[PDB]
């Protein structure tokens, strides 16, 4: 609610219609408007349970109300809102086959890629049929951790708990599996505006920017950014120019195109890591310069706000400070994951044993 | 499955840039003018301009500067596009044939980057050692001017200062040196850097950084013998050069921001300055002599010359003549006299050049003859604002100056007049309310009225207003269709903006009313929380208040709907009926919106344009009196306008200057699939579309069966460009697409830019080739190429003339096709 200097929306809109004022000023004002209306999301719309804990989340890119989610026990759910047709389910071993990475297929929306603790990077349908296994550990106590895909390049990529990343085509053709790190890789991600430089994060207190076509020589990498603590995720923006990274103790950093090494800014925020808790992953908003993250208080962290609850915090990217706080009782669990729709009208949250939807207010005639 | 054809009817008129130099020959004085895709080249005369050439580029000219490398007998021309196409061009004339030959071209786009807030900046060192470009924060792109740099390869230098206000190359430096003003939490400051090519880095500039005025906004690099730089701000003007420091604070400049400058004397001794209110000033440099023979700046003085259109740019030509290039008003040629007239102005207008832009709204009416449509456009902005009346038989344009800003227009046949929403600027008076700065249509009407609806003042609060805050005062004007005299003016409430207007009949009532939607405006509100629907009746030369309805939000759009009134207020759509007692009564509501700006109708279907969520198709359900959601465009797009081509085809325009066409999913077997519109057409227009409207300018040959085009939708743009969109069958689309490819292999692109790249769908999020759209301008370009090359275009081309069997196409066949196509606008 509390917001900084800004005014004259209809004025700015007409000035844009005249060509006087540039578009980004309007974009700033409307980012402010979106946060303002986000302060009226307070009425939590929907809750959804199933069995063992949620571990990974993904949005159907084309459709707003549908979402896919993967559990701690190999349990996948596909769920649509306003349908009430008893959502789609598939079970797994339930104990040690925790899926941990999940993105939709841009081609066949009723498919999905997945990375499992069983040691099986697979591509499987929501109907149960395993389409194709992509890799394998072939030795237990060695499993996969990370996964992503790109369509413009037609590439698939996935990371391990030991330090090596794999890169395949949609029809196999594996020319990769060189080692990148010495320990587990939490997240990996591809650029949207270009197609052939990559980002990876790990427990090594380092996050790495790669050139997936040019480097082949066992740590002849392109760039390496250090950290004070491990990193749970490093995710690109949709514009491709601002890279977000998130630690385990208390930090977020924004790196630019210009000198990947040096940082533009650091966004301190506590999301302290824990064993049985699902690891925390900050995320962009696809069409603004906002960031949305879940909080996990630490009594020792120097809080700027005087009220410290298990809240969902939102920030502006290119400034550093906050603009909104989501909270709803009956949901005092801790939203490990939070992801806005690529559409831009709906938000999904993953708490322990719960999936939540935070949509906007329904008005009265 | 949707195939459309789009063509320009009136090229853009707004001026984006202007420069002077010696381009066509060392002896010629040339003026170059940029209107957003068009480059016009004139010769300067004692009396004015001789037109020499007009070209289109496959690109938006963003930078245009002339330069003369060593060893060249005449200047070369550097141009940069918004898609980051850089090119160096040379003028070549032989006989009556003039062609611009490509000496250099290359794409300076980065693999990644965010375009900057103050936009693209491009500058060229006075000694032609390098070109500098500011595209992204934190970077400075350098194109070295080597003879071998035909690909215009470049290197990046980090810039520590991320928020740059302005930058220029300095004169009189023995190495290339930049001077620029930037913003940081400490304020605004000015700094310099030398540019080392061999290190590919900045080096320390010759003189230290200085703090400058908080609104320091423009930098001018001063040539020798003065050297140094002038920094222009909102409240102060400073000059800095090494140990030299001189500042002035003339009160005169406080009323309006200086936004453009121009060098009068090659040695820098005088400048012209233009402000946001169109005032034109002289800036005079006083010399101070020194024993060593150099000359430094002793003092600066400013003298008001007069008033012009609000100038985007200025160029002094010669003999006291100045060209004033405007995007907001008509461009001008003015004459500078040494002595003033009776009122104290030194400016006299010589020539006026039409500007249609900004086109914020327009409508088609058969003013004179049935079937002969004429366009009436809301044109211009502030004191330069106008109506423009355009008719065929190429085109005759009548200008009606309004001296204020129009917003919407509709025609009310039964009263034989037009209603126009307008707004003027007022400032605080000495002791009272507010006062206008000059007379205008709303202040020069035949009759006047004042409001009395006190529903607005619900918990009014006193706000302290600093001295001289400007305000927008909105009015409804009643205008004679024949004489365009101001028949009536109705002033709305203070701080209330009127945004939408319709003239229509309602219910079973045979009277016609003017309906206006408004919003109460306070500075601190992120969105409006209160507004009005106001129903007026026009008779006996005045508006009479018929009805009012108060709502809690801004009424973006309204339309008559089967005798009912549909309205969009921020995130809601409401439907009102007009009762026997002359009030609006709600039938039903729809709620699932972010911000519903744009509405259009056909039958019982409604196309909703969102601020940020591209377009939505709703249907009114007459047998239950509520809405059903039919389909939605699930691709996010920041809309600027929408339009219904027909029951099955839906047009949209987005901030990245692209158009798209959506359809229902015909191959859908489920409600979920049926609810998804598919973006089946895409096209980079290169313009900002504010308004579509149904109508046509060309005389309709009633019953003209078997023409290529179907439907007719005109649209208006900020730059004054007017275009037409129409629908096409599949076969004609295939024919004309093959024609596009063949022509594109033939046409010489200035800067060697590919046409597909130019017309390619392009945003910061995605770049895709165009689809479903024919570039009518490209097709029209067939007629100006030589006949052998026309035969080349149709070489090995299979063609079906009329209805029959396919055969080889001849050049004459395609000449006839394109000639027939030219008559649609």
């Amino acid at each position: 609610q509390i917001l900084p200097p800004c005014r004259s929306i209809v004025r700015t809109l007409h000035q844009h219609k005249l060509g006087r004022a540039s578009w980004p000023s309007v974009q700033q004002g409307l980012q402010q408007s979106f946060l303002h209306t986000l302060d009226s999301y307070r009425i939590l719309q929907k809750a959804a349970p199933f069995d063992r804990r949620a571990t990974s989340l993904a949005w159907h890119p084309t459709h707003p109300s549908t979402v896919a989610v993967g559990s701690k026990g190999g349990d996948i759910m596909l769920w649509n809102f306003g349908i009430k047709d008893k959502p789609t389910f598939i079970k797994g071993i339930g104990a040690g086959g925790s899926i941990t990475g999940l993105k939709f297929n841009p081609l066949n929306t009723n498919q999905f890629y997945a990375s499992s603790m069983e040691g099986t990077t697979r591509l499987q349908d929501f109907k149960g049929n395993i389409l194709r296994v992509f890799a394998s550990s072939d030795t237990i106590n060695i499993w996969f951790c990370s996964l992503d895909v790109s369509a413009s390049s037609r590439m698939v990529v996935t990371g391990d708990n030991v330090g090596n990343v794999i890169l395949l085509n949609m029809d196999g053709k594996e020319l990769w599996n060189l080692r990148m790190h010495k320990k587990k890789v939490t997240h990996v991600a591809l650029n949207p505006c270009c197609d052939w430089f990559l980002a990876t994060a790990s427990v090594d207190q380092t996050v790495k920017i790669w050139d997936l076509r040019q480097v082949r020589g066992k740590a002849s990498f392109l760039y390496s950014l250090p950290h004070r603590h491990p990193v749970n995720a490093a995710c690109f923006s949709p514009d491709g120019a601002r890279l977000l990274t998130t630690d385990q103790k208390s930090e977020i950093r924004v790196y630019s195109a210009s000198q990947w090494d040096c940082p533009l800014g650091l966004i301190p925020h506590p999301h302290r890591h824990f064993q049985h808790l699902t690891p925390i992953k900050a995320a962009w908003h696809p069409r603004y310069n906002l960031i949305v993250v879940g909080r996990y208080p630490d009594p020792n962290f120097k809080s700027c706000t005087p009220y410290e609850l298990r809240t969902i915090d939102v920030f502006d990217g290119n400034s550093g400070k906050m603009m909104c706080q989501l909270y709803d009782p009956e949901s005092s669990g801790i939203s490990s994951l939070n992801e806005f729709n690529p559409m831009g009208d709906t938000l999904a949250s993953a708490m322990g044993y719960h999936i939540l939807i935070w949509s906007q207010e329904e008005a009265r005639t | 499955m949707s195939y459309n054809y789009v063509v320009t009817a009136q090229k853009p008129t707004a001026v984006n840039g202007c420069v002077t130099g010696h381009f066509t020959s060392a002896e010629d004085l040339n003026l170059l003018i940029a209107k957003n895709t068009r480059l016009e080249i004139y010769v300067v005369t004692a009396e004015g301009l001789r037109p020499v050439k007009e070209v289109g580029m496959y690109g938006k000219i963003a930078v245009m500067e002339l330069f003369r490398p060593k060893g060249e007998s005449k200047d070369l021309l550097f141009i940069l596009t918004a898609k980051y196409n850089a090119c160096i061009l040379e003028y070549k004339q032989s006989g009556e044939s003039i062609d611009i030959i490509t000496r250099a071209h290359g794409n300076v786009q980065d693999r990644i980057g965010r375009p900057s807030e103050t936009g693209i900046i491009g500058i060229i060192d006075p000694e032609c050692r390098m070109i500098g470009l500011r595209l992204y924060d934190g970077l400075f792109k350098v194109i070295p001017l080597d003879r071998d740099n035909k690909e215009l390869k470049a290197f990046n230098i980090r810039l520590e200062e991320l928020h740059v206000i302005d930058v220029k190359f300095l004169y009189g430096c023995q190495a290339p040196t930049i001077c620029f003003v930037y913003q940081d939490p400490q304020g605004r400051h000015v700094k310099t850097y030398e540019v080392s090519l061999r290190e590919k880095e900045f080096n320390k500039g010759p003189w230290k950084q200085e703090n400058v005025e908080a609104e320091a906004s423009m930098v001018i690099a001063v040539p020798e013998p003065f050297g140094g730089a002038i920094i222009i701000g909102q409240e102060s003007i400073t000059y800095h050069n090494g140990d030299k420091y001189l500042a002035i604070a003339p009160p005169i400049i406080k009323q309006s921001t200086i936004v453009c400058h121009n060098r009068v004397d090659p040695n820098g001794s005088r400048y012209l300055l233009g402000d946001m209110e169109g005032r034109l000033f002289m800036l005079l440099l006083e010399k101070e002599e020194q024993m060593d023979g150099t000359v430094t700046l002793k003092d600066l003085r400013v003298e008001l010359l007069g008033e012009t259109s609000i100038a985007e740019c200025l160029t002094y030509l010669d003999n006291g003549v100045v060209f004033v290039g405007s995007r907001l008003g008509d461009s001008q040629l003015v004459k500078l006299n040494v002595d003033s007239n009776e009122q104290g102005s030194y400016v006299v207008a010589m020539e006026t050049f039409t500007n249609l832009g900004p086109i914020v709204d327009m409508c088609v009416v058969d003013l004179e003859r049935q079937g002969q449509g004429q366009l009436v456009t809301c044109s211009g902005a502030f004191k330069e604002g106008s109506l423009r009346i355009i008719r065929n038989g190429k085109l005759h344009i009548r200008t009606v100056p309004l001296y204020e800003s129009p917003r919407k227009i509709c025609y009310q046949e039964v009263s034989q007049c037009f209603g126009v929403l307008s707004s003027r600027i007022e400032v605080q008076d000495t002791s009272g309310g507010t006062t206008a700065l000059r007379p205008s249509a709303s202040t020069q009407a035949l009759s006047s009225s004042v409001s009395s609806s006190k529903l607005f003042s619900s918990s009014t609060a006193p706000h302290e207003t600093s001295f001289g805050e400007e305000v927008e005062v909105h009015n409804l004007l009643i205008i004679d269709q024949h004489t365009f005299e101001v028949l009536h003016a109705h002033q709305f409430l203070q701080n209330e903006y009127a945004l939408s207007l319709v003239s229509c009949k309602l219910g079973k009532d045979p009277n016609t009313y003017f309906i206006v939607g408004t919003a109460m405006v306070y500075p601190e509100e992120a969105e409006p929380k209160q507004g009005r629907i106001v129903v007026f009746q026009y008779s006996d030369g005045k508006l009479q208040t018929v009805a009012e309805k108060e709502v809690k939000g801004a009424v973006y759009s309204m339309v008559e709907f089967n005798g009912k009134l549909l309205a969009s207020i921020n995130s809601t759509v409401r439907l009102y009926e007009w009762t026997t007692e002359k009030e609006l009564r709600t039938e039903c509501n729809h709620y699932n919106n972010i911000m519903a700006l744009y509405l259009k109708t056909k039958g019982d279907f409604i196309l909703v344009g969102d601020l940020m969520r591209s377009v939505l198709l709703l249907a009114y359900k007459p047998m239950e009196g509520n809405f059903e959601e039919i389909a939605r465009d699930f691709n996010p797009n920041w809309m600027s306008a929408v339009e219904i081509l027909d029951d099955d085809n839906f047009l949209g325009a987005e901030n990245a200057f692209n158009l798209f066409v959506c359809q229902k999913d015909s191959a859908a077997t489920t409600d979920e699939e049926r609810q998804h519109l598919q973006e089946v057409g895409l096209f980079h227009l290169g313009e900002f579309v504010n308004v579509f409207c149904h109508g046509s300018l060309v005389m309709q040959n009633l019953g003209e069966t078997s023409t290529p085009t179907q439907g007719s939708v005109l649209f208006g743009t900020v730059n004054g460009m007017i275009g037409l969109v129409t629908s096409l069958s599949e076969s004609w689309y295939n024919l004309l697409l093959d024609m596009q490819n063949r022509l594109n292999k033939v046409i010489k692109s200035v800067g060697k830019i590919e046409h597909s790249f130019w017309r390619s769908f392009h945003t910061e999020r995605k770049t895709e080739p165009a689809t479903g759209f024919i570039d009518g301008d490209l097709i029209e370009s067939f007629l100006d190429i030589s006949r052998p090359k026309m035969q080349e275009v149709v070489a090995n081309l299979q063609y079906d003339d009329g209805s029959g069997m396919k055969r080889e196409a001849t050049a004459d066949d395609l000449i006839k096709v394109v000639e027939e196509l030219t008559r649609i606008h």
